[PDB]
């Protein structure tokens, strides 16, 4: 509970100044879902407090909390893998041409991941347990909860034109139930953490 | 090296490895020289296994290895390794101004010598270099993606000090690059698919498995066999 | 001065040699280290991280639906799922793994593999599996009676849904048949209630345990060759 | 003897190596070290120094009018007077300065200005003037209400005569959109009596600060190139 | 180097720099050798930055960088680089007998070689070099001003020390110098007009600004803008 | 053994260079110094004659 908004660490790292959750649209998983993913900070640079703390400030320094809550039945199957990707700089498939600022700076909506077997990136999902991660598998449990350090070379950082962490959600074993029509809600909710602005 | 587990990371980089490799004729007509802007994006093999890391703080040896052939007796030549930092003027031409630099650090080495070596240092403003940038240079939208301003390195210019000559001669320049003091953070997964560009990280996997878009691991007839 | 004389071996360039070198820049003062999260000093650190197996490795499995074992109600009660060839040299299962891509790049390798098989039907799908160890050289068994002379656990995927398999000890290129396998098979059928779906699906992991190594340090057979832009440089 | 054996990278010269050399004359002693007045150890001793901005950078204004902004009584009650672009690595009123000129010999500085701004109207002139500071990315102001929601001050300068308005910590070539500006608008007209004259001027200067900071260095894009009897030495 | 700040002025100025580069013909008929009156007014890059003092002190490290090439095979020539100071007498000629003189400090180096190199000392009779002098050197109104006599280093006189030759090379030397142990006094403001001459501190300005006579800094349009 | 490296200078003969050199006739012992009356030691002892 942090604020007003009510509802592991990554690497071993706890970060140490406005002090709550920025609830995001729920977006609903199916059988066909390929992947969900959300670009930090750029899913929080047009919402409230800390949207007008980037938009009138020059520079940003924050760690950020992620609660991603899957609500289904017991009847419901399937596991996600929740992985907090570090500088995910996303490849485009079949072209030589780079991303645009379209592909990438999705906003609150966040994007879909194409090809998510590779990452979108021509690595591996496989592997992808390198980064902070956790599993829903909705037989076991329904939530996860990846806290994300301050992760920059540089002391403080451009929140319109970079984005350090990326908040990928993807679907492993899919959706299942007998009559194959069901839907599960994938609920995201980011609280940022050591709120450090500079340049107003 | 002189570890115990040889899967240290300064271990398992520290390795020298041919990052450049371009001859350039050199006559008495009036490119005459070489240039190369330093990244190591340029060979697969020292690019993956820095792409296992997103962040690196390394400084370079380089080893500039220098061979002469005729297109009688193999020519003594005078050539100039010039480091050109991020900041800093480049030669456009191989007898210009630039190369007088008093700033611009120089060497200069014989064919006949053992091979010229500096260590270049940890180049960066930030406190290790991004080999993943998830985000635009610029502060346009025009801005390039995957591109650091602060994560390069350099120019490395090389050069024969030597006045024009008619005897036809091809120079090739070898640069060997070799880590060292190497500190790496977050460690990813390796690349699957072949690259398509050094610019960025583009996929489009082989036509068939293995290392297909796919199927990265070649197939077998089934589970059970 | 010093009266001296050149050894053999002098104006060469080893390319492993670790000399020292004529910095090119001196009071150039580079950033100092700021504390950056998640430092790796240690490739076996990478190396112990579990990470998913191709545990589907056929064609007709588009993209994901390699990682995963579809188990169903139609399946047999004694019916081989699947077989994982214990090979991290050889294209398997266990190539795109953090165990398998670190040890591409060393030549001989040693150590404890630890395999972890997670179940991902519903919460009321109950049924048993058996997960069979074969120590290399071993025949891999066809028939769920034959497998009992080895290591294999029987795991009830009502009860539990995650499961721990320690491969022992193998010295990896110490054969240079096979190196081992871990088989499954159907012990029960699939139950489920009828509001769930009847196809579940598991999910294999693999990681390295305290006790591996890796040395002589290869390169990886797995990158190799246009690139885009590689004149842009020059 | 010493058995040895030559490195890569012998017989080189590098440029900023540091060796030493052969003395051309030993026992010639050189004249003993006197006393100087004003020794310099440290270039950002000289950074330090404040130096007049051009902050009348127009065309029109020549020569020493390039350094003082005329106010007048015919100016606006809210008129913008200047404003400063804060670059030293681009040409502006900031590049013939002590603190523009040796960090055009570097390639990354990092550091605090400081600017001061000194009212040379007469004694009796009286008026206000308010000076606003904006950081780098935000907008540059046009109206005087606008000029409000950043660092800003109301100078009277009936009451002062100079005005330290200290830039914060920049860190310099992070950005490489702006990189701040500093601006000056009317607050009251100007108020001289009759025997005065009705237009008064401003000087600014600007120094660095304790916290300034200068590496990489190049060589200055101000000089370079015929010179006169450049044969008369040969 | 090796300090903490990279702005101390033993790092702003120590630095090699190309002061000399004349080549000179050689050949079997009877200058075909290199004299050169060391100073630093010869280049623009190197003399705005010491004229940033009023005075300096310091010792000279000259390295003489000489290449050969052909008007088969590049011959081994041995050279001599002798420093005549102030107060002695120069070679007129290529054979002449000062270049055999006791006194004057030689230094005798191959093409083969790596590059030859001395420390000239601190050779001012005063305590600092003037590098600004409001002041006249002779004792008559016929004397020239801003040049100091006490503020001459010496001359470098490089020769080839073979016989003549029927064979046509040209030899290039190029001279570097690098400042040591440099003491500074009283800075002064950065020039900005160009230069005119090395023997004074005339100006004219660019035509337009950047750096004119009436308007050092390149215009806006206006102040408000 | 000792791995060395060449400086910018090696090879050459500075004239007025302050090195040891290779005795042409070791256990050649010359004639021990006799003492002879008016050593000079200085320069400067002999301009100080009128």
């Amino acid at each position: 509970k942090l604020g007003n908004s009510a509802i592991c660490c990554a690497y071993g790292e706890w970060p140490n100044q406005p002090e709550r959750f920025y609830t995001l649209k729920s977006v609903k998983w199916e059988a066909g879902s390929t992947g969900w993913w959300w670009k930090l900070p750029d899913a929080l640079n047009n919402i409230g407090m800390f949207g007008q703390n980037v938009q009138h400030h020059y520079l940003y320094r924050s760690g950020f909390l992620i609660h991603v809550q899957c609500n289904a039945t017991r009847f419901h199957q399937g596991a996600l893998l929740v992985v907090a990707i570090p500088e995910h700089q996303r490849g485009a498939h079949n072209t030589n041409t780079s991303p645009g600022f379209d592909d990438i700076m999705k906003g609150e909506e966040g994007g879909t991941f194409n090809h998510p077997y590779v990452l979108d990136d021509g690595t591996s999902l496989a592997c992808a347990t390198i980064f902070p991660h956790q599993w829903i598998n909705l037989r076991t449990n329904n939530s996860a909860t990846i806290v994300l350090p301050w992760m920059n070379a540089a002391p403080m950082d451009f929140p319109l034109r970079h984005n350090q962490w990326t908040l990928a959600i993807i679907p492993v074993v899919p959706l299942g139930t007998r009559t194959m029509s069901s839907m599960v809600p994938i609920t995201v909710s980011i609280a940022p953490m050591c709120c450090e602005f500079n340049g107003l | 090296q002189h570890g115990v587990s040889e899967t240290l990371v300064e271990n398992f980089l520290s390795r020298a490895a041919l990052v450049s490799k371009r001859s350039f004729e050199y006559k008495d007509h009036t490119k005459n020289f070489f240039k190369w802007t330093i990244n190591t994006r340029s060979f697969v093999q020292l690019r993956r296994k820095l792409e296992l890391f997103t962040y690196l703080r390394f400084d370079a040896e380089i080893t500039i290895l220098t061979t002469v052939a005729v297109n009688m007796g193999l020519p003594n030549l005078t050539l100039q390794a010039m480091f050109v930092p991020t900041g800093a003027l480049t030669p456009e031409k191989q007898d210009s101004f630039h190369w007088q630099s008093g700033s611009n650090a120089s060497v200069f080495f014989k064919i006949s010598d053992p091979p010229a070596r500096m260590t270049i240092p940890f180049m960066c403003i930030n406190s290790a270099y991004s080999v993943f940038y998830d985000g635009f240079a610029g502060f346009e939208k025009s801005g390039l993606y995957g591109i650091n301003p602060a994560d390069t390195i350099g120019n490395l210019c090389v050069r024969i000090v030597n006045e024009h000559q008619p005897v036809g001669f091809t120079v090739t320049v070898r640069v060997y690059m070799k880590p060292k003091h190497i500190k790496a953070w977050a460690p990813r997964p390796p690349r699957t698919l072949p690259y398509m560009s050094i610019a960025n990280a583009n996929y489009k996997g082989k036509k068939r498995a293995p290392n297909a878009l796919n199927a990265i691991i070649g197939n077998r007839d089934s589970v059970k066999t | 001065g010093v009266p001296t004389y050149l050894l053999p071996g002098s104006g060469q360039f080893l390319t492993t040699d670790d000399h020292s070198s004529a910095p090119v820049l001196p009071c150039f003062n580079p950033t100092p280290e700021m504390h950056i999260p998640g430092q790796v000093r240690n490739m076996l650190e990478v190396v112990q991280v579990e990470s998913m197996m191709e545990i589907n490795n056929t064609e007709s499995a588009v993209g994901m639906e390699r990682l995963k074992v579809d188990i169903s109600a139609l399946t047999d009660v004694d019916q081989l799922l699947f077989n994982i060839p214990l090979d991290i040299q050889l294209d398997g299962p266990l190539r795109n793994t953090l165990v398998g891509n670190i040890s591409r790049y060393y030549t001989h390798w040693s150590g404890s593999l630890e395999m972890t098989f997670m179940f991902c039907g519903s919460f009321m799908a109950t049924g048993k599996l058996i997960l069979c160890y074969t120590p290399p050289g071993g025949s891999c068994p066809t028939t769920r009676e034959t497998a009992m002379l080895g290591t294999h656990i029987v795991w009830d995927f009502g009860l539990q849904s995650s499961v721990t398999l320690i491969i022992p000890w193998i010295s990896g290129s110490h054969y240079r048949a096979n190196v081992g396998y871990v088989t499954c098979f159907m012990q029960t059928n699939l139950i489920v209630p009828s509001e769930s779906s009847d196809t579940c699906s598991l999910i294999g992991f693999i990681a390295a345990k305290d006790d591996f190594s890796l040395r002589l340090m290869r390169d990886s057979p797995d990158i190799g060759q246009h690139l885009h832009a590689a004149e842009a440089a020059y």
